[PDB]
């Protein structure tokens, strides 16, 4: 459910996916503080990503697997903004 | 024990089979250093040494071996297997996995590989494609 | 040790895939990999033929120092010539004149 939650902008580090399982997953690992599970941020306003909640990620954190730096023409380490997503709207 | 006895050929028998074991458990370092002493079957020596160096994400060490090998050893230096070294520490260098898998085609052709050198080589291909990775 | 010549005039790096088989012969802008050189590498002294490894858009790159020149902060012409041997040093600031070449690999563009 989406209907509600926090739309705020986080500046968020890129870093090493934490193993090849989550790169699999394809779902953007967050801390519980970061934001709610199973839900559609975006990033940038431009790439899309679903979280899934992740104790090994501190918050203010993101991993991110190489076909998505790939995509987001990103190193590591690069600080990016990133906010809720809605795509009905 | 043999050492103290004097029994050179006894003890590098014992210490041949005590580095093959402890290469192919993983103690590369210490293995090559029981190398150095049996060289202190010399070019297979300097073979081995120069593989648990690789095995150890150790390039220069193998490079020196190698170094090693052809300046005091004129046998080793025009060897195969000496070639067969400086073409895997070039290939190690290189980050090249696939460049060691075919020199290892060729040497295996020309000189086959027993079993230990296949694992050990094995192992430093497995090396070179994680850093790829 | 170098008295005044301890800031870096201008620093010229060969730029390889360290990963040749992965090559992209795409146009590199040398400002972007500047920004992130200097970024990681700031407040660092430098000598020519310098080997490292640098991460950039997934891909990575072994950085080599070509050469080094070496000049006192003051001076607004650059009247160093610009040096290869390791002896010339300087730290390295967001204003050197940073210049990128083929890398070991001759693979970028």
């Amino acid at each position: 459910d989406m209907t509600n939650m926090d739309t705020r902008t986080r500046h968020l580090k890129v870093s090493n996916c934490p193993n090849n399982s989550y790169a699999l997953a394809n779902v953007a690992a967050v801390s519980p503080n970061d934001f709610p599970n199973n839900i559609y941020i975006i990033i940038d306003n431009l790439f899309v990503f679903t979280t899934r909640h992740s104790n090994d990620i501190p918050p203010g954190t993101i991993g991110f697997n190489g076909n998505q730096r790939t995509w987001g023409g990103w190193s590591l380490n690069q600080d990016v903004q990133a906010k809720a997503f809605d795509l009905f709207k | 024990w043999y050492a103290q006895d004097q029994s050179v050929a006894l003890s590098n028998k014992c210490f041949i089979k005590c580095a093959d074991l402890k290469a192919l458990d993983g103690q590369y370092i210490e293995a090559s250093d029981i190398y150095s002493k049996l060289i202190k079957s010399l070019k297979d020596y300097f073979l081995k040494k120069g593989l648990c160096q690789l095995a150890a994400t150790d390039a220069v060490a193998a490079a020196r071996t190698l170094q090693e090998g052809q300046s005091e050893d004129p046998n080793f230096a025009d060897s195969r297997e000496s070639n067969f070294l400086k073409s895997l520490i070039d290939a190690v260098n290189e980050g090249d996995s696939e460049q060691l898998s075919e020199h290892c085609k060729e040497f295996d052709n020309f000189m086959r590989l027993d079993k230990w050198k296949i694992t050990i080589l094995n192992k430093i291909k497995e090396s070179i494609q994680q850093q790829e990775d | 040790y170098s008295g005044k010549q301890s800031y870096l005039g201008s620093i010229d790096i060969d730029i390889s895939f360290r990963a040749r088989g992965k090559a992209v012969s795409t146009v590199f802008d040398q400002d972007e990999l500047a920004k992130q050189f200097v970024r990681c590498y700031e407040s660092q002294i430098f000598s020519p033929t310098q080997y490292l490894i640098m991460e950039f858009q997934g891909h990575f790159f072994d950085l080599k120092i070509r050469n080094v020149q070496a000049i006192d902060l003051g001076d607004i012409e650059p009247t160093s010539a610009v040096a290869t041997g390791i002896e010339t040093k300087g730290i390295l600031t967001k204003q050197t004149q940073i210049n990128f070449f083929k890398g070991r690999d001759g693979l970028v563009n």
